[PDB]
RNA sequence: UAUUAAUCUAGAGUGUGGUAGGGAGUUUUGGAAUUUCAUGUGGAGCGGUGAAAUGCGUAGAUAUAUGAAGGAACACCAGUGGCGAAGGCGAAAACUUAGGCCAUUACUGACGCUUAGGCUUGAAAGUGUGGGGAGCAAAUAGGAUUAGAUACCCUAGUAGUCCACACCGUAAACGAUAGAUACUAGCUGUCGGGGCGAUCCCCUCGGUAGUGAAGUUAACACAUUAAGUAUCUCGCCUGG
């Protein structure tokens, strides 16, 4: 697996991932590559586990200290994209945190909310039962 | 460094006094060695300088330090028996990069297209072909290897169609 | 519904069926138009010059 | 096409290239622009500098009127 | 000239490493010393002033990095003159 | 300047060179700002290019 | 996230090879030309403008050819051009020097972006100090014009435009567009570096152009050289 053209770290993984996925959803591509991290791979797994991401392969370079991840887009019949919007609530400058009882809902709570809380990365519905608060990063729908 | 000095001798005096003046003003350099002395004959002036019409150009090539040029320059400028004392240094537009050697073929190849001794020649003075060698890679590849894949899926190719029922 | 002969510069959404092929050349358009004419004439059991005819014929532009 | 780029000069000294330098002068000693010869930009600027020095070195007339 | 041969051969940990902070600060100090004389010779040159300010700011940045990262690394630097 | 021909054929080239010299010399009849002179240079270049192709 | 201990180079830096550039300070020389003067040639106009007049012209104007002195600017070169942070940079050379580009198994090792305050530079005009002052001309005079003209027209014309020291920091100092950044359809040019190699044409990346899809937008229009989905920071605004 060779690309002949490397990819760089932009300013922060969180912003870059959402910008790239939105660019993929708007520019009609099939394969898009990003930087990889444990938080990154966790977010990708929790997105793909419920039909929002697609087949993703993470590659590790020959020096075992570098790794990136390529991921396909969630498409459906008759050429229609599935990602209908991403909004990053969190920011490198502003780190807004909310308690458990005020966990935000995705327009009815029917979308997907990412809660990277002290008990790892968990979605809204599963974390509601735990009665455990956490942080909110991005609404995806 | 490298240096070239082009000098205009005074008037149209004979070659013997010309060489005498050349060496006399050449001994004005502070400590430069490895020099060379050449001559370029007699040429007329397309425009009068002070009152004369002909002169000799003399080209001296040498190399040395950057702090051994003031004396000769000022001595030539003060003396009234010289006309032009132009100086050229390697800062002039140049190229001698060590990878320019394969230009030898070029120096002949164009002459191949300009060669002509008969009037029935039908060769190509301009034919852009650039004979292909298939060696064009000058970028660094970055090889990589995968680790795992979670929930693989195969994507159907693009199809744009509707109207499944008409009859 | 609409079918069309689209060159490699069109938008594959305006026409319900895209058949990309040459249009600047005459005999290619002739061939495709004859195939489509056979496709529209097969309803009335009319014969065909193509469509399971292993041999082709040439008609250059004049 | 111009006989300054394909063959390749890449170095213009004061002399040993007089014919090429005079090839870039009009009867009135004006330096013809790119729109006639067709040589490259860098080559044109190089010969322009060389011709200016030659004017200063009295190889070609400043003006012929 | 800006010739760079002398201070490099004595301010490096080894001949295999030329990117250490030691050679960086030594070369930057040598260049600053050159530009001081260059600018005092050419009083009314402003691009030289800008270059000198940029290089001294770079030296200050390297010094503060070594201050807050490796105290022993610049404390033993006797070739580099403080103030 | 100078121009030479036997008796008659001079006239066409004489007209060309005379008009070119007049158009060149009209630039040193009344002074304008240097920036405006550069803008005029740009405009003349655009006019010539669009008329030359 | 933050403190901190310890590793790696994918960020950025310095090293190596190649490479472009009116970048910049100081210092020498040249060319047309303009003015003045000298020389011989000649006799009533020259100049200006719509027409005229002031003015210039027996003291030989104007012009012509040569020669001497003088100060400023560098014809084409010169461009869908280059270089810079900007201001801006264009006759030739010299020394000093700033930054950038391409390719790299070089090396420290997150040293980076941004920046309230502080510091530096910054067209032109203006002043103080000493020169220079060929034209060119703020104010002012005169002639002409005008209902009236302190203006557009013309003849003088001193500041200043030039230099050396210092201050002033202002302009539509514009891309009416802050900087750093990843990604996001294409096409026609155009300059440099590398490979290829007669350039011409091909490929990789850059800065400089135009066109143009999605999208953006009140519209004009924008579009890989964003005014796009976006992040970080500084500054700024809440009716005249």
């Amino acid at each position: 697996i060779t690309t002949t053209k490397p990819i760089k770290a932009h300013f922060d993984p969180v912003a870059d991932l959402l910008t790239k996925i939105n660019n993929a959803r708007k520019a009609k591509l099939m394969t898009v590559t990003t930087i990889a991290s444990k938080l990154k791979i966790a977010i990708l797994e929790i997105l793909v586990k419920e039909g929002y991401l697609a087949n993703f392969q993470v590659l590790e370079n020959k020096s075992k200290t570098k790794r990136i991840v390529t991921f396909n887009l969630k498409y459906t019949q008759r050429r229609i994209p599935s990602i209908n919007g991403v909004k990053q609530i969190s920011k490198p400058g502003l780190r807004i945190y909310r308690p458990f009882e005020k966990l935000p809902l995705v327009l009815n709570g029917l979308g997907i909310a990412i809660i990277s809380t002290s008990d790892g990365v968990m979605t809204d519905k599963v974390a509601r039962l735990k009665k455990i608060g956490g942080e909110i990063l991005a609404y995806v729908w | 460094m490298q240096y070239n000095i082009i000098l205009l001798v005074d008037g149209s005096l004979s070659l013997e006094q010309a060489n005498q003046v050349n060496e006399k003003q050449q001994q004005t350099l502070t400590n430069v060695e490895g020099l060379q002395t050449e001559y370029l004959g007699l040429k007329e002036l397309a425009y009068p300088i002070k009152k004369q019409l002909s002169a000799h150009y003399y080209r001296w090539k040498f190399s040395g330090d950057n702090q051994s040029t003031k004396d000769f320059k000022r001595t030539a400028n003060i003396n009234k028996q010289v006309l032009r004392e132009l100086i050229i240094n390697l800062e002039r537009e140049y190229g001698y990069l060590a990878s320019i050697n394969p230009k030898k073929q070029q120096l002949a190849l164009q002459k191949r297209a300009k060669y002509d001794e008969i009037i029935a020649r039908e060769n190509n003075p301009e034919n852009p072909d650039v004979p292909v060698t298939s060696g064009l890679a000058s970028t660094q590849p970055r090889l990589s290897r995968t680790e795992k894949a979670q929930k693989p899926k195969e994507e159907l190719w693009d199809v744009v169609q509707k109207m499944g029922n008409f009859d | 519904p609409v079918v069309a002969l689209c060159n490699t510069n069109t938008n594959p959404e305006l026409v319900d069926f895209i058949i990309p092929a040459n249009n600047h050349q005459p005999q290619s358009t002739c061939l495709l138009m004859n195939l489509l004419a056979d496709a529209v004439a097969e309803a009335k059991a009319m014969p065909t010059m193509f469509a399971y005819k292993p041999d082709e014929e040439i008609q250059i532009e004049i | 096409y111009c006989r300054f780029c394909a063959i390749g000069q890449l170095r213009i000294d004061l002399i040993d290239d007089l014919e090429a330098l005079k090839r870039f002068l009009s009867p009135y000693a004006k330096i013809n622009p790119r729109r006639i010869t067709g040589n490259c930009q860098m080559h044109q600027r190089h010969v322009a500098k060389a011709l200016k020095r030659a004017r200063y070195l009295a190889l070609v007339p400043f003006v012929k009127d | 000239q800006i010739d760079k041969n002398g201070i490099i051969k004595s301010a490096q940990l080894h001949d295999k490493d030329v990117g250490s902070i030691q050679v960086q600060v030594s070369l930057l100090t040598s260049q600053i010393k050159q530009l001081t004389d260059h600018l005092l010779a050419n009083k009314k040159d402003f691009i030289s002033k800008r270059g000198l300010y940029a290089k001294v700011s770079k030296r200050k940045r390297l010094l503060k990095y070594l201050k807050h990262n490796d105290l022993e690394a610049y404390r033993n630097l006797v070739k580099t003159l403080n103030l | 300047e100078v121009k030479n021909d036997d008796l008659e054929l001079a006239l066409k080239k004489f007209k060309r060179v005379s008009l070119e010299i007049r158009r060149l010399a009209q630039r040193h009849e009344y002074h304008l700002r240097k920036g405006m002179r550069l803008r005029e240079k740009r405009k003349i270049a655009q006019k010539k290019r669009r008329k030359f192709r």
